[PDB]
């Protein structure tokens, strides 16, 4: 039902940042979550996701960690050693059906969307 | 008052509570893996007193015990907790 | 110890509590306990607080709960107990709470559900039971609950669903059962779920398509994949009209009904992969909301022409690995963006096929038999960015309205030899063209895959003016002095000794090598500044084959005739009757040179590696088909006569060598063989260069010395002979006498 995000901001290149999202409700499936990147003038892309072997994008491989804590129902995404090309708006997406890795490069499948945050890297 | 699903349970410090052989209303006691050849269970409904006996016990598995009772009906016996309404205070045997 | 929110809310996190906290306000509304070490719940633990609404017990290891402990909490709404250590559903201590709303039991190893469980809860709406070890659905406790909305039983060990499982659940909305081990479904298993919207059955072992789904009248989203379903019978989706999403992939589907997908008024996307035997297009009547359509691996041969007259909102289209032969017009479409048609039997393109598609961006037609493309094909097609067409027999490629292109690939079209106009493709970023010389027109930031390096130049064949004049010089004098020496040795009307006829054949072979060099110089002179235009035709034509054959033939005859010359000299000294014997040996060696030269011709692509038509330089990969063999033959022969002449040195003394005219002949032969050795070392070294990974030289350099160090013998052998054998002077006087007698 309701999704909220926290984190973001302005960081010099090579820093470390943690983004935390919380969810409330029961219709969503806790085995399909994702983080989505949007740069102005382009459609949304899927950076990382949890499926049931986490799915990681080509570019962010080796620098991005995604975790879920069902004790308090929270999703964590931690980034380190950022490049300026990472400056964009970030969204948290949750589906209603279980999903595999192949579902993550097409955003239209996901339904529950958050308000989003903004992160810039210099 | 109403004899139904008498049971006995053993509890070691720092772990769960498991059951030992228990008898129903009609006899035919369900018997746990470690009790055949070790313990004897009897129950008289004249006063509604149940008796247990120990034979050749080993030094370990000596912990607190409990006796459990139930007055309701409609559930099969399974030698498992969370089905007995009344519980005893228990006693330490060692 | 635990902070007070001020609004009747109490929070406890990791403060190491082994018992229920006490002393708090009796008016508190919500209580959270997480990450502590409580293992057992004593009797009447929560009798203190009578106004508790929400209850969290997360992560600690609770194992035993007294039945009377939870009594008194008549207003509790939310109860969460996950990742703890309970082994069975607590049928007791739960019947008291009449007004419970949500119950979460996750990650707890549960195997048995007591019969009387879940009794007395009249308004429970959410119940979560997953990641446990359940083995059979609790039919009676489930029937006890009449007002349940959402049900999740995932990662359990259920094997089969009995009939009439969910009769009494009238208001159930979503059902999750994935990663279980279900293999059989009864025809009446799903009866009564009239208000079910979402159904998830993933990673199960279903072996046949279920039928009970036809009882569901309002099923919105349906998902099954990774199952073992292989056949889709027709009329399957008849019962449920409204279906937004159908999930199916990784199934080994074989046959799909003609009319299976008919009359779905709200389906968004359709994907079918691996369905091999389906050979006729599905009937899509009534489906007018299809954004994406994908059919792969089938045997479809034709496409209906009303397709996107019906599909008014189609966005992408992919059809590959089929037997499509003809393309109907796509004029009706407006929202079509990406088109993929690969591994098909298309052989012609017409103007009208691609007319009217305003917003087409990506077009792919690869690995087909297309040989005719109309000029006006692509003329009024809108802004197109990426176009791929390759591995097809294509003769001419038109360019009309392609100025906006960015990615263009054409590789494998060997029949295409026409150059590419640079002015038309204004914004081209990446090229792929079958021959490297075509990219010389762009002279590139344009990226052309073919290397188009030094070995395949653009402007000058020979490169440096100094190299040009040097080859012109040895060409000429090789020719002139070879003609002079052959005239001296043969025109004389005298008896011909073996050595004299041998050096005559040496002259003939060197003359052949010289006019090979001359033909190369003529080509370079003719094609000054514009070698790119002539390169393709020159390499594809027979001229390159002729030149390479000539060069190879000239180079083997010289080597073999020299070896035969020095054994001729050796045994001539030794007998000091084999003249006719060696004459036919010379003939047999000439024949061997002929066949060795012509052997590569029957192979494919061996003589087209370089514009110089000489395979010994090779290239990126010559992969030593016969280059290693040839250099092996050359080296073994040279070491053989090296051994022969060392033996001659041992046998005959230096004073006799100085005082013997036959030994003067021997000295001349020694000079010849020594020169041949040192002048052939470099080409063998170059051929051995690619074998060693450490050594690398720039194509600039290997081209120059391959050009320079190849034909030198054809030049200095006659010069050496006339400069240092008075035998020539004697023959010159003889021919002068003959000329004076004739005149």
């Amino acid at each position: 039902v309701a999704l909220a995000e926290s984190g973001g901001g302005s960081v010099a290149a090579g820093g470390a940042i943690r983004l935390s999202c919380t969810a409330s409700g029961y219709t969503y499936s806790k085995y399909c979550m994702g983080w989505f990147r949007q740069a102005p003038g382009a459609e949304r892309a899927g950076v990382s996701g949890i499926t049931t072997s986490p799915y990681y994008a080509d570019s962010v491989a080796g620098r991005f960690t995604i975790s879920r804590d069902n004790i308090a129902n929270t999703l964590y995404l931690q980034m380190n050693s950022l490049a300026p090309a990472d400056t964009a708006m970030y969204y948290c997406a949750a589906s209603r059906l279980s999903c595999s890795a192949a579902d993550f490069k097409d955003f239209r499948n996901f339904v529950y969307w958050g308000q989003g945050t903004q992160v810039t890297s210099a | 008052y109403s004899p139904y699903c008498m049971g006995w349970f053993r509890q070691a410090p720092g772990k769960a509570r498991e059951g030992v052989a228990t008898v129903d209303l009609d006899g035919s006691t369900i018997y746990a893996d470690s009790v055949k050849g070790r313990f004897t269970i009897s129950q008289d409904n004249a006063k509604n007193t149940l008796y247990l006996q120990m034979n050749s016990l080993k030094p370990e598995d000596t912990a607190m015990y409990y006796c459990a009772s139930r007055t309701r009906a409609g559930v099969t016996c399974g030698l498992n907790w969370a089905i007995f309404s009344y519980w005893g205070q228990g006693t330490q045997v060692t | 110890p635990c902070s007070c929110d001020g609004d009747r809310r109490v929070d406890c996190s990791g403060k190491g509590l082994t018992a229920v906290p006490e002393g708090l306000s009796a008016f508190t509304q919500a209580l959270d306990i997480s990450m502590n070490n409580i293992t057992q719940l004593p009797e009447d633990a929560f009798a203190n607080f009578p106004f508790l609404e929400e209850l969290q017990l997360a992560g600690n290891d609770l194992s035993f709960i007294h039945p009377k402990a939870l009594s008194g909490l008549k207003e509790l709404k939310v109860l969460t107990l996950q990742n703890n250590q309970l082994k069975t559903v607590p049928s007791e201590a739960i019947r008291g709470l009449s007004a419970l709303q949500s119950l979460r039991l996750d990650a707890n190893h549960i195997t048995s559900v007591p019969e009387d469980s879940f009794e007395g809860l009249v308004q429970l709406r959410h119940l979560w039971l997953d990641d446990n070890s359940l083995t059979e659905v609790p039919v009676h406790p489930l029937s006890n609950l009449p007002t349940l909305q959402a049900l999740t039983l995932a990662l359990n060990k259920i094997s089969s669903i009995p009939d009439f499982a969910f009769t009494n659940l009238s208001s159930l909305v979503v059902l999750h059962l994935h990663n279980n081990k279900i293999r059989s479904l009864s025809q009446h298993c799903f009866d009564g779920l009239d208000n079910l919207e979402t159904l998830d059955l993933n990673y199960n072992n279903l072996g046949e398509f279920p039928q009970a789904i036809k009882a569901l009248p309002s099923l919105k989203e349906l998902g099954f994949h990774s199952n073992s379903i292989s056949v889709i019978p027709d009329g399957a989706f008849d019962g449920n009209p409204l279906l937004r999403t159908i999930h199916l992939y990784d199934n080994p589907l074989s046959f799909v009904g003609n009319s299976a997908f008919h009359n779905l008024s709200d389906l968004h996307s359709l994907v079918i992969r691996g369905a091999s035997m389906v050979q006729q297009f599905p009937n899509l009547t009534g489906t007018v909301h299809l954004e994406s359509l994908t059919l792969t691996g089938t045997k479809i041969s034709s496409i209906p022409n009303n397709l996107c007259q019906e599909q008014k909102m189609l966005r992408t289209l992919d059809l590959s690995y089929n037997n499509i032969r003809d393309l109907p017009s796509f004029n009706g479409c407006h929202a079509l963006e990406e088109i993929s048609l690969q591994r098909n039997q298309i052989y012609q393109i017409k103007e009208g096929t691609f007319q009217g598609l305003i917003s087409l961006r990506i077009l792919d037609l690869s690995r087909n038999l297309i040989h005719e493309i109309h000029s006006r094909a692509f003329a009024t097609l809108g802004p197109i960015t990426n176009l791929d067409v390759s591995f097809n027999e294509l003769t001419s490629f038109p360019t009309e309205g392609l100025n906006g292109l960015n990615q263009l690939k054409l590789v494998g079209n060997f029949k295409l030899k026409e150059a590419l106009a640079a002015k038309d493709f204004v914004n081209l970023r990446s090229l792929s063209v079958p021959y490297a010389y075509q990219c010389c027109a762009f002279a590139g930031i344009i990226h052309c895959t073919p290397s188009t390096g030094a070995f395949k130049p653009c402007e000058y064949l020979l490169g440096s003016w100094m190299i040009r004049l040097t080859v012109w010089f040895i060409f000429l004098v090789a020719l002139f002095f070879n003609l002079l020496v052959i005239l001296t040795t043969f025109a004389s009307c005298t008896s011909l000794p073996s050595s004299k006829l041998f050096i005559g054949l040496i002259s003939v072979s060197n003359l052949f090598m010289g006019i090979y060099t001359g033909i190369l110089t003529f080509l370079d002179a003719v094609s000054w500044g514009r070698f790119a235009e002539f390169g393709i035709w020159w390499e594809t034509g027979s001229g390159c084959k002729v030149a390479g054959f000539l060069a190879v033939f000239s180079s083997e005859s010289a080597i073999f005739l020299l070896m035969l010359a020095t054994v001729e000299r050796s045994l001539s000294a030794k007998d000091i009757n084999h003249l006719k014997q060696f004459r036919v040996a010379a003939l047999l060696a000439f024949l061997g040179a002929t066949v060795a030269g012509c052997f590569p011709l029957f192979h494919r692509g061996e003589y087209s590696a370089s514009p110089l038509c000489l395979p010994f330089p090779g290239g990126e990969t010559p992969s030593l088909g016969f280059t290693v063999t040839l250099v092996l033959l050359n080296s073994l022969a040279f070491l053989l006569m090296a051994v022969i002449y060392t033996k001659l040195y041992c046998n005959l003394e230096k004073e006799d060598l100085s005082e013997n005219s036959q030994s003067s002949m021997i000295k001349h032969v020694a000079w010849l063989i020594f020169t041949n050795c040192i002048f052939f070392c470099p080409v063998a070294f170059f051929s051995f260069a690619p074998l060693i990974t450490a050594i690398s030289i720039s194509p600039e350099i290997m081209k120059s010395v391959t050009l320079i160090f190849f034909p030198l013998p054809a030049c200095l052998n006659p010069v050496l002979y006339v400069f240092f054998n008075p035998k020539f002077k004697e023959d010159w006087k003889l021919l002068k006498r003959r000329v004076t007698k004739k005149s």
